[PDB]
RNA sequence: AGGGGGACGGUUACCACGGAGUGAUUCAUGACUGGGGUGAAGUCGUAACAAGGUAGCCGUAGGGGAACCUGCGGCUGGAU
RNA sequence: GAAGAGUUUGAUCAUGGCUCAGAUUGAACGCUGGCGGCAGGCCUAACACAUGCAAGUCGAGCGGAUGAAGGGAGCUUGCUCCUGGAUUCAGCGGCAGACGGGUGAGUAAUGCCUAGGAAUCUGCCUGGUAGUGGGGGAUAACGUCCGGAAACGGGCGCUAAUACCGCAUACGUCCUGAGGGAGAAAGUGGGGGAUCUUCGGACCUCACGCUAUCAGAUGAGCCUAGGUCGGAUUAGCUAGUUGGUGGGGUAAAGGCCUACCAAGGCGACGAUCCGUAACUGGUCUGAGAGGAUGAUCAGUCACACUGGAACUGAGACACGGUCCAGACUCCUACGGGAGGCAGCAGUGGGGAAUAUUGGACAAUGGGCGAAAGCCUGAUCCAGCCAUGCCGCGUGUCUUUAAGUUGGGAGGAAGGGCAGUAAGUUAAUACCUUGCUGUUUUGACGUUACCAACAGAAUAAGCACCGGCUAACUUCGUGCCAGCAGCCGCGGUAAUACGAAGGGUGCAAGCGUUAAUCGGAAUUACUGGGCGUAAAGCGCGCGUAGGUGGUUCAGCAAGUUGGAUGUGAAAUCCCCGGGCUCAACCUGGGAACUGCAUCCAAAACUACUGAGCU
């Protein structure tokens, strides 16, 4: 069940993310277990696009957790 | 209403219950026969009665009636006390 | 119940727990009425919020007597205790609920709405 | 992992009832008042009595309105 | 054959709801009453403020249409 | 980082209350309205609910229903006997339904929050450790009968398995822990050349499954300490209560359950009773202390007409489960039946007051699935409402918004496929899988946004103007009619009341009703009082308690410093990045005055001991 997945903060028609590591026992956008760096899809200048950092990514797939199937390719654009 | 989703686990869950029910009291009546045996005091029938328990405890407790260590502990009460008739 | 002064129990849904018959209705000097009749009763015991209350004087139709009702055959039919099922102007029952049997000597073209409801 | 009382009521066996005391602050007044604690410890061979000095361990609860056990008698 | 073991049984404890008797404690209402407040003030009045035309006031008993008097201990917040 | 006025008086001063400026909300109401973006929208009846929808998924787990095609035989292209296998899907079975969603009724304390503690389970997930053999009995669909208009019931009779029960088998795992005893599993589909043959099977081989355990992750459960609402016009409460053991029992400790033994337990630091209320991160006013406060947002709790109860399951005492009881409601052909919107719309009904019987799973999730995908009123996103919060427009001869037309990104990660390479392979034979390049395709909101065009055509309102608000003629009315927050104004030239006539406040809003804090040192810890303004009991003895002369020494509870884990994320505070700008959005930190643990300190306090007068 536990899950790296992507959840959506942001604005209407303005999407931002948080890339949580969450339990599917829960909503997208509440109790994640750990946040790793986000996501900005809408990224223009200045705006760095995913803080992934894999000091911490390497844990929970370590300990079993899963990407989705987005997060599969996200880790993919490396 | 209710959904036919729940419905048919309706039927799945009663019957389930009856199998569950009488496995379930085919464990106790044989811990009850070895305290019996208990207080009848003779460990000459004691300790060929609950011989015939214990493949029957932990049977059930393998196959997810019961938990496997409500078969532990009634496995070390009631030798604890074949122990003390001596 | 059978006669004045008789006192009987509730059988519908809403209001008296007791009720008093204070006339038998029918002929003149009419002195008796069993099940299916119509009697004159007065509230006289009513739970705290119900469409009935204590003191009023109301109409019922015999439902459920310990004389009992006869058959054809020669049996009878006998209760353990009497009861009625108050009414309105119309002679329509006022609760929407029957508690309790009742006897098919009921199921006439005006209470039959009593005979729909109960759990006989 | 240390916590210390004097000893108030010894009437009943292997239990023994304890006033831990302390003196902390009032949060919108200033003054340090003293809060008194009653805590139950656990005596495992009942040689306590009315007025002695003893410290306790948290452990696994030994009785309802019971977690905490008996270390040493400290002083009397 | 049957036995073991189950199932429906039988009845034993436990208990929700219901029942009965008698109480508590709260809420609304109640004929009729008793003061209180604000008014507008008709009225017997002048009770206080000057030594307010009998100095006030306080306690208390006691007494009297009222705004009010004596006594006993009490106080000047009493002045010539 | 802190602004006060007006008002007791003939005037003064002091004590002291009133009313006022402000900023705010989940907003109403009275008015008048051009637009965009993000937001927010039963605060009351946890009131009753018509209607549709809110969790069905799977045939590659198993029996059994129906016959795409195609190749043929007859009749001669009408038809079926076949041959076959495409497909669906009501009945079993796995999993999920314990999640997402909603509401705040109950709860004054173990609920929440902060810290810590051990006597436990956890399906799917991830690492290994050992293992999938051999059997047996049922059972629905189906067949019919009975009851019933139907809904549905319940009689026997068939058959299956990834449904169940033994037997075999034991690296842990459990008991005794000497020795020994005990107990597991299920197969399906994509393939495969040599020997057995019906190279259907067997064996080989990966894929999904299956099991017995350990370590972990992830949840979930106990236990302790701390604090957490108003009352003494509530002071005693308590008997399974507080311990003890024997047993019983929970996945797990424990009077949790139990028998008997004893007489303990709780409480003036506020017990028990009584009223009230989800709590918190936080929020609002504030110089701060605080005070008030829990709508969106997030954590935990709690509930599902009301009450009791278990069942199944990894997980419930289960919101679109069952059972029982109650209240209510509904269909009846009187035989028998059914329902629970605090799920999304929506309806009454209450109220000052609050929205659409919408679009699609394209993004993010989930739920099943080998995969394709299949469902989701969660979500993404739309109508409706100035309800805030920003921007923006109503002209000084431009055309922005709006509208017409032409254009135009970003939301798409991948799926199909048919090569291409890889590594498990006994055989990169072959399947199955991850990689690569190309082709095919899928956007609810369908647009934002760019660039043309006609022409100022389509845009302002509100409240006041006696004072301390430097907006401040008259006309009508005459202690009338009225206005107003405090004074007051009106009793005949009215700056105070009704118009006109002008200004002014700030603007698609302006005002006043209401509530919160403030100024309020007007409950004063910071930071007030008491001879006469309100206030010293009439005074004692003294219980808890508050505080305690004097010196050395010791302790390290309070005190003091540093260390470490946190104090969730959000919000806020600065620096930024972006929407053309601002909201809004985030990135970074700052902040979070807190909590325990740890070591270091000894001037002072408590405590400890000997003293000193």
């Amino acid at each position: 069940m536990v899950t790296i997945r992507l959840a959506r903060g942001g604005s209407k028609k303005r999407p931002f993310y948080h890339l949580t590591v969450t339990n599917s026992r829960n909503a997208r956008d509440g109790r994640f277990v750990e946040r790793i760096g986000f996501f900005n899809p809408v990224a223009t200048g200045g705006e760095v696009r995913l803080s992934v950092d894999q000091e911490r990514a390497t844990y929970w797939l370590g300990q079993g957790a899963q990407p989705s199937e987005r997060v599969a390719q996200l880790l993919k654009d490396a | 209403a209710n959904t036919p989703s729940a419905k048919k686990r309706a039927k799945q869950a009663e019957k389930r219950r009856s199998h569950n029910a009488s496995l379930r009291s085919m464990v106790r009546t044989y811990i009850k026969n070895v305290v019996k045996a208990i207080d009848a005091k003779d460990l000459e029938k004691a300790q060929a009665a609950f011989t015939a328990a214990v493949p029957v405890i932990d049977r059930m407790a393998d196959k997810g009636i019961i938990h496997k260590n409500k078969a532990a502990r009634h496995k070390s009460r009631l030798s604890g006390h074949i122990k003390a008739l001596s | 119940m059978i006669q004045t002064q008789s006192m009987l129990d509730v059988a519908d849904n809403s209001g008296a727990r007791r009720v008093m018959c204070i006339k038998v209705l029918g002929g003149s000097h009419r002195r008796y009425a069993g099940i299916g009749d119509i009697i004159k009763v007065t509230v006289k015991e009513a739970i705290p919020r119900g469409k009935v209350k204590k003191g009023q004087v109301m109409t019922a139709v015999v439902v459920r007597t310990k004389h009992g009702v006869r058959r054809t055959d020669g049996s009878i039919i006998r209760f353990d205790g009497n009861a009625a099922v108050l009414l309105n102007n119309k002679q329509e029952p006022i609760g929407t609920r029957i508690f309790g049997p009742v006897t098919r000597e009921l199921r006439t073209e005006k209470f039959m709405k009593i005979v729909s409801l109960a759990p006989e | 992992r240390t916590l210390t009382g004097r000893v108030v009521s010894d009437k009943m066996d292997k239990t023994v009832t304890v006033l831990i005391e302390r003196r902390v602050k009032h949060p919108i007044y200033g003054k340090y008042v003293k809060r008194s604690t009653k805590l139950h410890a656990h005596d495992e061979s009942n040689q306590c009595r009315i007025g002695d000095l003893v410290t306790i361990r948290e452990t696994r609860p030994l009785a309802k309105t019971k977690a905490w056990t008996l270390v040493d008698i400290v002083e009397r």
